[PDB]
């Protein structure tokens, strides 16, 4: 019924006049029929004389000025709700996966205020991933952004699906995996893997809905696809009430994709090239993740840092919001740990005794300076043997094998896989587990007793099948 | 109930308006309003929109004046009536703040209800005159013991909290205000400092954690919290520090003494960052507008300590700095150092290294420092500060053949440190700082173990209150170590030494 | 105490869309034509109260 | 080249000083990276290279501390030599 | 006015809301009694343990 | 309270030093100590067992 023509088109930039004289609000997505096409144009700034300056999301190819724009009178609205799960959808709300129509009932404006000041939780709490060293040594927050530091290879998908097991089983919840800015080749990995490792099942339900966006598509829409995902992940919460994950494969491309979309706004370049509205666009990604009386949506944040430079403005602003980091370390992998959780440069903000409990906080104390210790005299060990270092110590070197073996927890997804029996050790269990190993209750059965098995109790029963 | 509470506020919505001055926006874009009409306008004045967007003209261009908008760009378009507030930015003042957790506007974001406003303050307020000034001698208490003795504190005088990105720097300031907890109960308002606690940029998860901390220390009743969050607009980012000042202003301006702290400043030049190259004013340095300089140094004046004909009052501010990984030379950074009068510097190697707090005690300085000083923890600490730089320099000589002058060095300086390490959010008070020190001074823990230090510190401490919490109450009421009392509290730490 | 406090809102929602019903109620009533004729009376009262 | 080095899949990083040494191809062997990784080379020739990455890093490693001088134990001399090779 | 219509309207045509105490029950915790009020068990009874530990160690000083 | 069977204790042990066959009786000892101090953070982490159903 509101009706206006593309006036100009330069780059990614579209005018479309409107001669209703009742524009489109800001952010309210305009639409316009293309031969092979829909093309989403997001209105950005009203120019004035009723002509609205809009980013397009889809490309900008064959556009013929004086063509009919719709306005679809609200923002872009993306289908939500369990019938999103195990659907590949681009930004445009539409299925990629080619699994014909989604047949979804609410669709939701991607734009959404981040919860008030009232709304959100007053306390801290932990979210149980089960995996032992994450646990243990970088418990991840409820409804928090964990970084993700490490590349591929370092067994990260492995890692994110693992996750995506255990939070379907211990908290029930379902996860979403939004593709920012994703290389396809790897979303296609991706894609392939999860269906191998069963976390999309075709037939049945699926643990995650993915929203990819290729590197691809244009500025606009690897900027807003990070909020299509979000969407997503807020019905989850709020309608379903559940814990949800929600993947970000990578932060730094939601940070370059919004540098990109500034640049093209004519807003005069901020410094390093980035865009000056930078603090407010993370802003908005980064609070509208949290805990509410409703649920929580916790994000696990994968960082990948441009030249490996974590100084620069978009690493800068990305870290302001992270509260853990997990470092999936090549060495660590070296030593045959699943996950491979480096476990003293693996950090969480969470991990004050205020937070775990002072028991908990201790225990994760005593752990990081038996494993610390070890981890420094094993350069005097491997001059002069740990039989030079005092007895005592020694125990403790002997211990610390004994606790980085026993940090190496079997993975659920692995059944698949290598096939051994997924360990999902309890939080409290797992305290409990390490706690008896601190006092030295099970410094007497083999390192190799400890090495890939559960809790305590799965420690003693290997130990016996070992004698056996 | 739930009805009759929403009954009552639709009765609340009464009157009708008398309407003289409004405005249809030209074009809006990038939160720039650029609106045909508002003949009259004072600068910086609300206007509030249609949508009821809230915003300030900043700019008052010639032919259309240029609205920063307060909300989002999402309600406010194009031809919309801007009716004039006709009130330049003001925000409540008076003692209704406290315990109140307010956003910029004032609106109370703990829903507190409304604020008991005594006065509604511009938020531009000029900063004290030379003659308005008195000196600084006043000791405030930080109840960490390296802040009070290596750098001590006194009263309407601003030193930096600066250091390197999220390494808990949030974490020392808020135990600057557990601390005046033990001061703030007592009665005598020469010992009561109302902080003011200015979280700019801090997500809101964090800014719950916070409210979270102070209500569980029962903190929030000398306690005001201007919250300007991640969320929230850039043009509420830009006055949130400004707004934030008035609220000190009643403080300082009934005589009482507060101490504000601003943390972090880095949040708020990149918000001003983002308002002035949205306004497209001129850019300048680091991308950092031309008039930063100007911006900062506005803010950190207002802090003062006022003199007896004004009202002897104090409005004590400690502004946290975040270093972009340690980058001391950047614009930001280096116009605030100057801008300042001392520096506390955490540095990010101790605090990894598990020295927590983690002040580097070389790149820390007070420009006012024992100026404001208890007497008697100056005496017992100006031997802490030269061991502590003889500590530094033989460090690392430890890289073999070691003198025995360097091993004595050593060994001293090794205690020391272990001895200024202090687990957040516990204070400590002057009367236990004092003994502790003295012990250490006097090399009495030298003979004890590094892995005994902490055991010793706590012990020595019920010591002291059991064998004489005379001797405690003698420092904190005399405030002034005598001869009797060092002679006294020496065999007293012989004696505890010995057990 | 928090499902009392959930209900709470979710009865203030409840009347809130309640709340919605009464107004496309209003903007129907020929109230939308006498109600004119208030604000007009009522506009001739302010602005020859100026 | 910060674009550039986001989107592609591997970098295959040349080296002008190690051009001068005569390596030719001056391939920086400690900047080039495959994030493709091996599961695309021949499998027989995956088989003989198993360790050969270690080594030459393991032989940078070692480079940079015999330039800081002082008499290295055997131990990190047959890295050295084999390193050469 | 347009104030008076609203309130008029709202307050008039809704009072009543759902409120089931029935529905509440499954959004909250159930009350259950403690369970094991345990006596404490007694053992080590007799001199039988004593002579034995008189016995026991050899070294009853040295 | 504690502190007299502490006094007690402690004295024991410096003068089961002048003894050798104290071999689990400070072990016995050390597990009094263990249970003395359960009941003392028994006693701290007790909240009346009624809701204040003044407030709530």
């Amino acid at each position: 019924p509101i009706t206006g023509k593309v006036t100009a088109v330069i780059g990614a930039i579209v005018d479309v006049h409107f001669e209703q004289s009742e524009l489109p609000a800001i952010l309210n997505a305009l639409e316009i029929k293309t031969p092979q096409g829909k093309l989403v144009l997001e209105v950005a700034q009203h120019l004035g004389e009723n002509t609205v300056r809009t980013i397009a999301m889809d490309g900008t190819e064959g556009l013929v000025r004086g063509e009919k724009v719709l306005d679809t009178g609200g923002p872009i609205s993306v289908p939500v709700g369990r019938e999103t799960l195990g659907r590949i959808i681009n930004v445009i709300g539409e299925p990629i996966d080619e699994r014909g129509p989604i047949k979804s009932k609410l669709r939701k404006p991607i734009h959404a205020d981040p919860p008030s000041f009232a709304e959100q939780s007053t306390s801290a709490e932990i979210l149980e991933t089960g995996i032992k060293v994450v646990d243990l040594l970088a418990p991840y927050a409820r409804g928090g952004k964990i970084g993700l530091f490490g590349g591929a290879g370092v067994g990260k998908t492995v890692f994110i699906q693992e996750l995506i097991n255990n939070i379907a089983k211990a908290h029930g919840g379902f996860s979403v995996f939004t593709g920012v800015g994703e290389r396809t080749r790897e979303g296609n990995d991706l894609y392939r893997e999860m269906k191998e490792t069963g976390v999309i099942n075709l037939e049945g339900e699926s643990k995650v809905a993915l929203v990819f966006g290729q590197m691809n598509e244009p500025p606009g829409a690897r900027a807003r696809v990070a909020l299509t995902g979000l969407t997503i992940a807020e019905y989850f919460r709020d309608e379903e009430g559940q814990d949800v994950l929600l993947f970000i494969d990578n932060i730094f491309r939601f940070t370059q994709a919004g540098s990109e979309v500034s640049a093209l706004l004519g807003r005069i370049p901020s410094a390093v090239g980035y865009q000056p509205t930078l603090a407010t666009d993370m802003g908005l990604l980064q609070e509208r993740i949290t805990t509410t009386k409703k649920g929580s949506v916790t994000s696990v944040q994968a960082v990948y840092v441009p030249a490996d430079d974590l100084t620069d403005p978009a690493p800068a602003t990305t870290f302001a919001h992270l509260d853990a980091t997990t470092v999936l370390s090549r060495g660590i992998s070296e030593l045959g740990i699943y996950p491979a959780v480096d476990p003293l440069d693996s950090k969480s903000r969470l991990l004050d005794a205020a937070v775990v409990g002072q028991e908990h906080y201790d225990v994760a104390s005593k752990v990081q300076e038996t494993l610390q210790t070890y981890k420094s005299l094993q350069d005097i060990i491997a001059i002069l043997g740990m039989d030079e270092l005092s007895e005592q110590d020694k125990l403790t070197v002997e211990r610390a094998r004994k606790i980085q073996r026993f940090l190496s927890q079997p993975f659920a997804v692995a059944e698949v896989f290598t096939g051994i029996p997924g360990k999902l050790v309890r939080l409290k269990d797992t305290v409990a587990s390490f706690k008896a190993v601190l006092e030295g209750k099970y410094d007497n059965i083999p390192e190799h007793a400890f090495y890939m098995v559960g809790g305590i109790e799965d420690v003693v029963a290997k130990a016996e099948k070992l004698a056996a | 109930e739930v009805s009759s509470i929403l009954e009552e506020r639709i009765k609340g919505v009464s009157d009708e308006a008398n309407l003289n001055e409004t405005g249809r926006v030209l074009a809006v874009g990038d939160g720039i309003a650029r609106v045909f009409g508002l003949n009259n306008i004072q600068a910086e004045e609300l206007v509030e929109f249609s949508s009821g967007v809230k915003g300030m003209a900043l700019n008052l261009e010639p032919g259309q004046v240029g609205i920063v908008l307060f909300g989002s760009d999402r309600l406010v378009k194009e031809g919309e009536l801007v009716k004039r507030t006709g009130n330049i930015v003001d925000v409540p003042v008076g003692p209704g703040l406290l315990g109140r957790v307010v956003d910029a506007l004032g609106n109370p974001i703990d829903g507190k209800g409304p604020i008991d406003a005594a006065g509604r303050s511009r938020a531009q307020v000029k900063a004290p005159g030379i003659l308005p000034r008195r000196s600084v001698h006043e000791p405030v208490q930080t109840g960490l013991k390296a802040v009070d003795a290596l750098v001590p504190i006194g009263r309407g005088q601003r030193e930096l909290i600066i250091g390197d990105r999220q390494t808990g720097k949030t974490a020392v300031a808020l135990d600057t205000i557990l601390n005046q907890k033990r001061w703030n109960n007592g009665s005598d308002e020469s010992k009561k400092l109302y902080c003011v606690y200015v979280a700019v940029g801090q997500k809101r998860s964090t800014v719950a954690q916070l409210v979270q901390t102070l209500e569980q220390h029962d903190a929030m009743k000398y306690s005001i919290i201007v919250a300007a969050t991640a969320s929230e607009a850039a043009p509420l980012q830009y006055l949130a520090p400004f707004t934030a000042a008035s609220i000190g202003e009643w403080f300082r301006d009934n005589g009482k003494h507060a101490l504000i702290v601003y943390d972090d400043l880095s949040k708020q030049a990149v918000a001003y960052r983002q308002l002035s190259l949205l306004l497209r004013r001129p850019p300048g340095r680091e991308a950092y507008p031309g008039d930063v300089f100007y911006l900062h140094s506005r803010l950190l004046e207002r802090a003062a300590k006022l003199s007896e004909k004004e009202g002897s009052g104090s409005l004590t501010a400690l502004p946290v700095i975040e270093t972009q990984g340690g980058d001391v030379s950047a614009y930001i950074p280096t116009n605030v150092i100057s801008i300042t009068d001392g520096q506390i510097f955490l540095e990010a190697e101790l605090f990894y290294k598990g020295i927590r707090p983690a002040i580097n005690v070389g790149l820390s300085v007070s420009r006012v420092g024992s100026a404001a000083q208890v007497k008697a923890l100056k005496q017992v600490a100006g031997s802490l500060k030269l061991f502590l730089a003889q500590y530094r320099e033989v460090a690392a000589f430890a890289q073999s053949d070691l003198d025995a002058s360097t091993k004595q060095t050593l060994v001293r300086g090794e205690r020391l440190t272990q001895l200024l390490k202090q687990n957040q959010y516990s204070p400590l008070a002057t009367e236990e700082q004092v003994p502790l020190i003295y012990a250490g001074v006097n090399g009495h823990l030298d003979g004890i173990e590094l892995s005994r230090i902490g055991e010793f510190e706590s012990s020595f401490l019920s010591y002291l209150k059991s064998n004489h919490n005379e001797l405690l109450t003698e420092i904190r009421e005399k405030g002034e170590l005598s001869k009797e009392l060092l002679a006294s509290l020496k065999s007293a730490t012989e004696s505890f030494v010995a057990t | 105490v928090r499902y009392e406090a959930s209900l709470r809102q979710l009865e203030q929602r409840q009347l809130a869309k309640s709340v919605i019903s009464r107004v496309q109620s209003e903007l129907g009533n020929p109230k939308f034509q006498e109600k004119v004729l208030q604000q007009s009376i009522s506009e001739i009262e302010q602005l020859l109260s100026k | 080249p910060t674009n550039v080095i986001s989107i592609t899949d591997g970098q295959i990083f040349l080296e002008a000083e190690l051009f001068y040494k005569g390596i030719r191809p001056a391939i920086n062997v400690g900047l080039s990276v495959s994030r493709v990784g091996s599961a695309a080379q021949v499998k027989a020739l995956k088989q003989v290279a198993g360790s050969l990455k270690l080594f030459l890093a393991q032989y940078r490693e070692v480079a940079a501390f015999a330039q800081f001088g002082s008499d290295l134990d055997a131990s990190t001399k047959q890295t050295l030599v084999r390193g050469e090779r | 006015n347009v104030i008076q219509d609203l309130y008029l309207r709202e307050l008039k045509d809704t009072k009543l809301a759902p409120s089931t105490l029935q529905d509440a029950e499954g959004n909250v915790k159930p009350w259950n009694p403690p369970q094991k009020p345990n006596l404490p068990e007694l053992e080590l009874q007799g001199p039988e343990a004593l002579k034995a530990y008189t016995e026991q160690n050899v070294e009853t000083a040295h | 309270a504690k502190s007299a069977a502490n006094k007690l204790d402690w004295a024991k042990v410096i003068s089961s030093l002048r003894i050798t066959g104290s071999t689990a009786t400070q072990l016995s000892s050390f597990k009094k100590r263990n249970d003395e101090a359960r009941r003392q953070l028994l006693e701290l982490q007790s909240q009346p067992t009624e809701v204040d159903f003044s407030h709530y």
